[PDB]
């Protein structure tokens, strides 16, 4: 006879479990990597600040010097 | 009331520095630096008198 049967060892493996691997870094890490961005960040705004107001100030004593003739 | 005084249009003729404003703005330094003492005497007498028609000179 002929049917549609398992073999004699059956088939393999089939999952039915719930699989979340759980990836990711712990809260210290994001928290840290957080901070120092904030720190560079602020670091560099601190140094092109300063340098736009010397570059306004030179702007503003070239007004100065301009200003009788007109 | 009394009548404006005016200066006549031969009193305000003089030779006008007819550049640009960039020109100005690109030796605006030294022009402050070396003629300084004009500038200065003709702002402190603008200050002072507080009339346009008595600083013309």
């Amino acid at each position: 006879v002929k049917q549609d049967m398992p073999p004699v060892g059956g088939y393999g493996p089939i999952d039915y479990k719930r699989n979340l691997p759980r990836r990711g870094l712990s809260g210290y890490s994001m928290f840290a990597v957080g901070i120092g961005a904030l720190l560079f960040g602020y670091w560099s705004m601190m140094r092109w600040n300063r340098e736009r107001r010397r570059l306004q100030i030179e702007d503003f004593e070239a007004r100065i010097a301009l200003m009788p003739l007109l | 009331p009394g009548i404006v005084e005016l200066p006549s249009l031969e009193d305000l003729k003089v030779q006008e520095v007819k550049v640009s404003s960039s020109v100005l703005k690109a030796a605006a330094h030294h022009y402050g630096a070396q003629c300084d003492k004009p500038n200065k005497e003709f702002m402190l007498c603008r200050w002072e008198e507080k009339d346009p028609r008595r600083c013309l000179e």
